[PDB]
DNA sequence: TAGAAAGCT
DNA sequence: AGCTTTCACCTGAAA
């Protein structure tokens, strides 16, 4: 069924912060992605079996994370990024304000 | 702050129209909301969405993907503070119950 | 349902938008993309190491990752690339592309005004990266001529010398896709009447660019990590994984290819043309046109609904749909299918109300609750309970369909020869039916309302209905001409006290909206409430009883 | 999920210089000379010598075993096999690198006492070199100053050989005869 | 050489775990993760220091799951190696390559070109020896040796060195 | 940066969300096979045991309230007012 | 201030910034006719000094941004002679509250 | 629009109004602090009638032989006589309710009574009277001084904003300046006395309710009142439209206003 | 389906 | 400079 831009609309004004998540994530898209420390990137070439995760082109074989995020928004970071777009992501800050 | 009073003037004036009672608040809040920025900031795709909020909440109206576009070449960076944005990443957004943090304390943990 | 990895689990804080320097497209790619054609080892069904996987992501399902060994789900793709013949403008920034010309000197690559003038040093100024890039290029775009020396910051007699280059500026317009230009020229002072009309290489703005001072372009738009000028005029292009561009392969010897699949084709196979063209006996015509012809394909690629009319159609009279499309709202990408979502857990039915249901009640046809699962944690308060759900089986009534043991794996209650002989363990998940008392989420789209979507108490009942209670009817503005609502069930025990704790019925009572309350007595018992209530209705003992008995906390009296 | 330290750096899509490390005192980013505890406070670098470093080890370790059996509640040959004993109490033994590193740090010592090797780090934090010097004066026994000067290269002009030969003379001197 | 670094593990309790052994878990669990690892960054991490005061912090429930995250602040021994050091070791193997020696955790090994052209190797003895005109290399032997390079190697940093150099060698 | 206890200035009552939130964490908790702070006196469900624990204000839980600039302030549950 | 009659020529407005740190002011004598201020909706505006908005800012732990923003151009920012960041609190009266303090820092 | 346009806002845990970037909308909620649902369209007595009615039902004066509270009121009534002490005290009460009413003549200028604010007061008072069985011919056993200052110290405790400072405690008196209002014009000693006939207990008891209701009144931290307005003024445009001088007005001039047209239909002055 | 914000002669 | 030229449109359910 959906769940769709106007659910989420009642959801949010209702506060329910984590059953809003819930139906997005795990009540439906919700995937796993391996991206790296330095350029934010899905670049990762996660061996999760070998435990060997590297980003060549960084060399990085430290520096990795794990994310949940909508398969939905893997897919979308994936488009922008075959349109010359980098939608780097960061698990850390430093704006502040 | 004129302007203010007439935009509320002229908003509650339709919704008393139809005959129908909407609480102060809510519309001194939309009132509130065009009137800040420093003058008639309007409620369409150039108004408000023109404004500094994150690209990714930004994007989920109206320019789709104009903006993130955009958002490549003045090499924009996302706050992560809007509700849309956290929608996007499949995250608990800060809003109501998500709006502060729960942590154990070790200490009263052994008190009981 | 994906495998344990050793990497840190954390939460995107920060989304830094950028662009992909040809440098780093290489570099992340884990193939190129030489040919055009698809797959089939010539006809033996199987990848070409060429175009979709000579490393990239996998089709086949029954066959692993040729980079990580994961395969399908778990693996997203990999990206690839194709090192285009010559350079082409990317087709979002034709615009600030030109925009940037406009601005800087197109031979020597100095800004066309500087801190020397007034209107500039205040342009300058101006915090905002967008709002100066603005200003900047009104106060630029009549600037005809790169000046050597500008009258100094003192005096008009004694002009300071700047930098150098005396050269005249081209005056830009767009032939759609294609950038040229009016140099004023000069002949016995006047001349233009008839100017120098030549068009501006993508390679040219390109090398202008490269040369546009890092202190320069960061008083423009730009962003010397990031996002570079240069970057905006393709190179290298980054060729998407299957998950992007799948091969729907259809029963088995058929392919199924995506629209994407053969854009970049058509794209790879323009390169080719290029690449022999001017390698072989160059008759130069054939190149400006073989090479308009790539800058079309590469175009057409991210976004097919140019305003420069061609539709470029696939051959079936069809347009080829762009990147753009995609990601384009009200469906698609954002809008469709991440502000909004399909969802499991989730069921509709025909609505119909019942006076004999409380308030926060919610009837739900045996059908929907024994479809509808809980996932509930064996816990030595459950364990007794659940085993019985367990044993009970997925067809009756109070009873689940699967437990899911610590080993993550599913036991399909429904088929597993060891449906009887199992006996629970703590920590176990038995997915449970929906039953009596359980918190759902209720739903009438309109869902203008913070009141369109309440949470309700499961009752289970016959019939396939979902039987509201009446006084509940006026939030939804549900009626019962047709009308049919949603239900979703929560999957937590952490989403279940968020919607009993917050959005249920008797909370959302007096709305917030009018500070009023928002539901109320109606229809049969507003009519029969007057009539029950006139000075002259008077009600026989036989019947006061029965009345009595029927208020629920009547106190005997 | 690995471990992490007080230093901060956000290195932004901006990786490298890995500059090679050498006894050109030209340690790892991590070892600073300049450091920071997490106290917030900024510390010089901690260098151990091959005495220091076991008398470390031992006593923290021996105050586990305190600790492990406070909650329980509610001759260099001879100190091989004393210490064995410890690490079979309070390690968890499948750290074998540890058991290696206590054998080592056991036979290769230079100082036996915790006024001994007092002491010698009084002598040595004089001479205000950078701990890893410091330390390899300690750790290594040397005679000339050239010994000294070669085997540690890093010191070459930082002190007159005969300062160095003063020290090298001091610490033979300190040696706890086994 | 031989630091004293001061650490952070951000560790993930289960819910199940939320009584009053918590911070004994905790710390244990420390231990067990980040005693006798080896990192190329920090190198080996031997042993944890000052287990009594070691810094709990509040732990942050986690938001779909019960489990609770902890910053563990720490301080512990390390040792990692570096290129132009000099080691004091004890042989391990020897070959017609070269002989490995033991140094604390790790092993730096010597290549038959690493030492002087007259310290020849000799087969037929037990066990096998590097014989000199003076001394002799065997499996038991002490040796002072210098770090020529190191390559982080997961449960390891395994180096190459070189005591042809002066002051090098047999000891 | 971290507000000291006496420089609090936010609610000293829980907020309606704090309260849905500290109980769907207990009971998640609860359910997770956690140990129970107090006498069940029979209950079995988790969300009973946690409202339980919450009116006998044994609950192990801190609030960190987080303020527009970053700043905090850490509430006991056992502090705060429950008027709801 | 230099209140005009009809016109003051942009030949003379260029000498309006010559003379800091005093400051030039035009007014059009037509506006002046009546006073805005004294209208039904214009509320009681109040200029800040430079430590009531340290001050004000510090309390509500603020950035100068995410302060509500009064135009330079604004007939009340004219009225006050308002300058780039100078701060207003403004005081309506609410039909909820019965008294409310706003405030607008200057563009 | 109205939704995507106001979504990221919400009341921060300092009573503030603010988007994603933090920037304040509003300084307290609905200039208030209150959270809507606990108000109900309360009527402010103070406001109207002849200055001569007001005299009428809140005057005391203590020095007057006709003007005091007659000792059927309070037992104090034959000892309350005279007592210049005291009757300063009521001075002050019927100065500062003046006062109240000049204030809200200038916020409310047509004079309307009925406004919708927090705690029910007559309720309160009503309740009050069956819960301690109120007897309309036994005089109190409060003091002048037990309502006069009682009433003051009620006040003080009706807490929105918390912060110890001037521009924060000064804020808090804004807040709570027309429910005070309306406290003093509900609770004048005259008028408790004579209508409401409470004793110490009822009075005490009418305080301590007044006290809680108001605290529970105030929005909680968290609450989402960018999208909660911005359905507010969108579901009723809706069911103007999808059920059953001449200016342009609904679904249109709704339309004409949220996107700030230029050249609107019906322009006009009310001069 | 019609309304403003770019840029045109 | 002023007219021209240029650039989103309700929610879920269906075949
Ligand atoms: N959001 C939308 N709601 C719609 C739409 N079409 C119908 N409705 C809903 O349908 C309902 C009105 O239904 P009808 O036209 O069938 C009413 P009926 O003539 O039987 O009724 P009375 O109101 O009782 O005189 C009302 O709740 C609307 O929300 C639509 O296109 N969009
Ligand atoms: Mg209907
Ligand atoms: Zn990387
Ligand atoms: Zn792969
Ligand atoms: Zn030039």
């Amino acid at each position: 069924l959906r769940f769709g831009e106007m659910e989420r609309d009642c959801m949010i004004a209702h506060g329910a912060a984590s059953f809003l998540k819930e139906r997005l994530m795990e009540a439906s898209d919700a995937f796993r992605v391996h991206i790296c420390g330095i350029c934010g990137l899905m670049t990762v070439i996660a061996k999760l079996n070998h435990n060997q995760f590297e980003c060549k082109g960084c060399d990085n074989k430290i520096d990795i994370y794990q994310i949940h995020i909508p398969y939905a928004a893997k897919l979308l970071f994936q488009e922008l990024m075959a349109m010359n777009i980098t939608p780097r992501l960061y698990t850390d800050r430093s704006r502040d304000f | 702050e004129a302007g203010r009073a007439a935009l509320y003037k002229e908003v509650y004036n339709v919704i008393a129209s139809d005959g129908s009672y909407v609480n102060y608040r809510h519309m001194a809040l939309l009132v509130d909301v065009m009137t800040t920025q420093g003058g008639l900031t309007s409620v369409t795709r150039h108004g408000f969405n023109r404004s500094n909020t994150g690209a990714l909440m930004r994007c989920s109206f109206e320019e789709t993907v104009e903006i993130l576009f955009e958002a490549g070449a003045s090499a924009e960076l996302d706050d992560c503070r809007g509700v849309s944005e956290n929608v996007i990443l499949g995250q608990m957004a800060p809003i109501g119950t998500g709006a502060f943090d729960v942590m154990i304390d070790e200490e009263s943990l052994v008190k009981y | 349902g994906q495998q344990y990895s050793s990497a840190p689990l954390r939460t995107v804080k920060e989304v830094q938008f950028g662009l992909f320097s040809p440098e780093e497209v290489r570099a992340i790619s884990v193939a190129k993309i030489r040919f055009p054609e698809t797959m089939d080892e010539t006809q033996t069904r199987a990848k070409i190491g060429g175009l979709n996987d000579p490393r990239l992501g996998s089709i086949d399902r029954n066959l692993k990752c040729q980079t990580c060994q994961e395969g399908m789900n778990e693996c997203p793709g990999h990206f690839g690339h194709i090192d285009l013949a010559k350079p082409v403008f990317h087709v979002g920034f034709i615009a600030k592309i030109k925009k940037v010309c406009e601005c800087v000197c197109m031979h020597c690559g100095k800004l066309l005004l500087d801190e020397h003038n007034e209107l500039m040093r205040q342009a300058l100024a101006i915090k905002d990266s967008k709002k100066r890039f603005a200003a900047i290029w009104t106060l630029c775009k009549t600037k005809m001529v790169c000046e050597t020396d500008v009258p100094s910051e003192d005096d008009p007699t004694q002009l300071v010398s700047r930098g150098g280059c005396g050269n005249t500026q081209p005056t830009i317009r767009k032939d759609g896709l294609k950038l040229v230009g009016s140099w004023k020229k000069d002949r016995a002072t006047g001349d233009a009447d008839e100017p120098e009309l030549r068009v501006l290489s993508t390679e040219e703005i390109l090398n202008i660019f490269k040369h546009i001072s890092v202190k320069d372009f960061t008083s423009l738009g730009f962003n010397e990590v990031f996002s570079r000028p240069e970057w905006m005029i393709l190179t290298c292009l980054p060729v998407p994984p299957p998950p992007v561009r799948p091969s729907i392969s259809f029963n088995e010897s058929q392919r199924g290819e995506d629209d994407l699949t053969f854009k970049l084709a058509d794209i790879l196979k323009a390169n080719i043309s290029l690449e022999t063209l001017e390698h072989n006996g160059a008759p130069h015509h054939a190149i400006e046109e073989a090479e308009s012809l790539l800058q079309f394909h590469v175009a057409t690629y991210m976004d097919n609904d140019i305003a420069g009319q061609p539709q470029a159609l696939q051959k079936s009279g069809r347009p080829v749909k762009s990147i753009r499309a995609r990601l384009k709202g009200k469906e698609g990408r954002i809008r469709g299918n991440l502000m909004g979502k399909r969802v499991d857990f989730s069921a509709r039915t025909v609505i119909s109300g019942d006076p004999n249901l409380e308030l926060d009640q919610v009837g739900v046809p045996k059908s929907i609750a024994k479809t509808l699962t809980y996932p509930e944690v064996v816990t030595p308060y459950n364990i007794d309970r659940l085993t019985q759900l367990v044993r009970n089986g997925p067809n009756e009534h109070p009873g689940a369909k699967y437990v899911i043991r610590d080993s993550g794996d599913r036991i399909d209650l429904r088929y597993s020869k060891r449906a009887g002989d199992i006996q629970l363990q703590y920590g176990w998940k038995v997915e449970r039916h929906i039953m009596d008392n359980d918190p759902v989420l209720f739903n009438r789209q309109p869902s203008l309302h913070k009141m369109s979507m309440m949470a309700h108490r499961v009752k289970v009942i016959p019939y396939s209905t979902f039987r509201l209670n009446l006084s509940v009817t006026s939030p939804y503005n549900a009626d019962f001409d047709g009308d049919e609502m949603n239900l979703h069930v929560p999957q937590s025990e952490e989403t279940r006290a968020e919607l009993s704790q917050l959005c249920a019925v008797p909370l959302q009572i007096v709305s917030p909206q009018s500070n009023k309350p928002c539901m109320g007595i109606v229809q049969d018992t507003l009519c029969g409430i007057r009539k029950l209530t006139l000075r002259d209705t008077f009600i026989e003992l036989d019947q006061v009883l029965n009345m009595l008995y029927w208020v629920p906390d009547w106190d005997g009296v | 999920v690995s471990t992490s330290t007080f230093q901060t750096r956000r290195r932004r899509l901006k990786k490298v210089e890995e500059e090679e490390n050498a006894a050109t005192l030209q340690l790892g980013q991590e070892f600073q000379l300049k450091q920071i505890n997490h106290q917030g406070e900024e510390e010089e670098l901690i260098a151990l010598n091959l005495s220091e470093a076991r008398l470390v080890i031992k006593e923290a370790l021996v105050e586990r075993r305190r600790a492990f059996k406070r909650s329980q509640k509610k001759t260099r040959e001879k100190e091989l096999e004393s210490i064995d004993v410890l690490l079979e109490q309070t390690t968890g033994g499948n750290n074998k690198d540890l058991k290696n590193t206590m054998q080592y740090l056991t036979n290769f010592s230079r100082f036996r006492d915790q006024e001994t090797v007092g002491a010698v780090i009084q002598l040595l934090k004089s001479t205000g070199l950078h701990p890893f010097e410091v330390a390899q004066l300690g750790s290594l026994a040397c005679d000339t100053a050239d010994e000294a000067k070669t085997l540690i290269p890093s010191l070459n002009n930082k002190i007159s050989d005969d300062e160095l030969e003063r020290i090298l003379k001091e610490l033979s001197n300190l040696e706890t005869l086994y | 050489m031989f630091f004293i670094k001061d650490l952070s593990l951000n560790i993930t309790l289960h819910p199940s775990f939320f009584g009053p052994r918590m911070k004994q878990y905790l710390k244990t669990k420390l231990l067990e993760e980040v005693e006798g690892s080896c990192t190329g960054k920090f190198g080996y991490i031997l042993c944890v220091l000052d287990y009594d005061n070691i810094d709990i912090q509040r732990g942050r429930i986690l938001p779909t799951d019960g489990s609770a995250e902890f910053n563990v602040k720490y301080r512990a021994v390390v040792f990692k190696p570096f290129k132009g050091e000099v080691v004091d070791g004890t042989v391990v193997s020897c070959s017609q390559h070269g002989f490995e020696v033991q140094v604390g955790p790790m092993k730096v090994f010597v290549t038959k070109h690493l030492m002087p052209q007259d310290l020849t190797f000799n087969a037929g003895s037990n066990p096998p020896s590097y014989q000199s005109s003076e001394d002799v290399i065997t499996i038991k032997s002490r040796i002072r040796v210098k770090i020529e390079g190191c390559i982080s190697q997961v449960s390891s940093i395994h180096a190459i060195g070189s005591i042809k150099e002066d002051y090098l060698g047999a000891i | 940066k971290a507000i000291p206890k006496d420089q609090r200035a936010t609610t000293p009552y829980m907020t309606k969300y704090e309260r849905a939130r500290i109980l769907g964490t207990r009971a998640l908790q609860i359910s997770m096979n956690a140990p129970v702070f107090v006498d069940l006196e029979g209950e079995t469900d988790p969300l009973r045991i946690a409202m339980k624990e919450l009116a006998e204000k044994k609950i192990p839980l801190v609030i960190r309230r987080y303020l527009p600039d970053g700043s905090f302030e850490d509430w006991s549950v056992e502090e705060l007012i429950v008027d709801l | 201030i230099f209140v005009y009659q009809n016109n003051i020529t942009p030949s003379a407005m260029k000498l309006v910034p010559s003379i800091p740190p005093a400051t030039i002011e035009t007014f059009n004598e037509a506006a002046l006719v009546v006073n805005i201020t004294h209208h039904e909706l214009v509320p009681k505006h109040i200029r800040l000094s430079s430590d009531e908005k340290r001050e004000l800012l510090k309390r509500y732990r603020l950035k100068e941004s995410q302060l509500p923003r009064i135009q330079r151009a604004d007939p009340v920012a004219l009225y006050l002679g308002l300058k780039r960041g100078e701060v207003v609190k403004i005081i309506r009266k609410s039909e909820t509250s019965g008294r409310y303090a706003s405030y607008r820092i200057c563009m | 629009r109205l939704v995507k346009a106001l979504e990221d806002i919400m009341v921060h845990y300092d009573n503030t109004t603010r988007n994603s970037l933090g920037n304040v909308i509003q300084f307290i909620y609905g200039e208030d602090g209150m959270d809507a649902a606990h108000i109900e369209k309360q009527s402010l007595d103070t406001i109207g009638g002849s200055d001569a009615a007001f005299e009428k039902r809140y005057r005391v004066d203590l020095l007057n032989t006709d003007h005091t509270l007659d000792p059927s009121l309070l037992e104090s009534g034959s000892e309350i006589l005279g007592d210049l002490k005291l009757q300063v005290l009521l001075d002050e009460e019927y100065k500062q309710l003046v006062k109240d009413r000049k204030f809200l003549r200038e916020v409310f200028v047509d004079g309307e009574a009925n406004w919708p604010l927090p705690v029910n007061i007559r309720r309160i008072i009503q309740n009050a009277q069956q819960t301690f069985h109120i007897d309309h011919t036994k005089p109190s056993d409060l003091t002048i001084k037990d309502i006069v200052l009682g009433v003051k110290d009620l006040q003080e405790n009706l807490l929105v904003l918390r912060g110890k400072n001037e521009i924060i405690q000064n804020a808090q008196r804004d807040a709570v300046t027309l429910f005070c209002c309306l406290l003093r014009s509900r609770l004048a000693t005259r008028r408790v006395l004579q209508e409401y006939r409470l004793t110490k207990q009822a009075f005490d008891w009418v305080l301590s309710n007044i006290e809680a209701q108001f605290l529970r009144s105030v929005v909680h931290p968290g609450e989402m009142v960018g999208v909660l307005a911005a359905q507010s003024i969108g579901e009723p445009a809706t069911q103007m439209t999808l059920n059953t001088k001449k200016v342009t007005s609904g679904v249109p001039r709704l339309k004409e206003i949220l996107n700030v047209a230029k050249n609107m239909k019906t322009p006009s002055l009310t001069v």
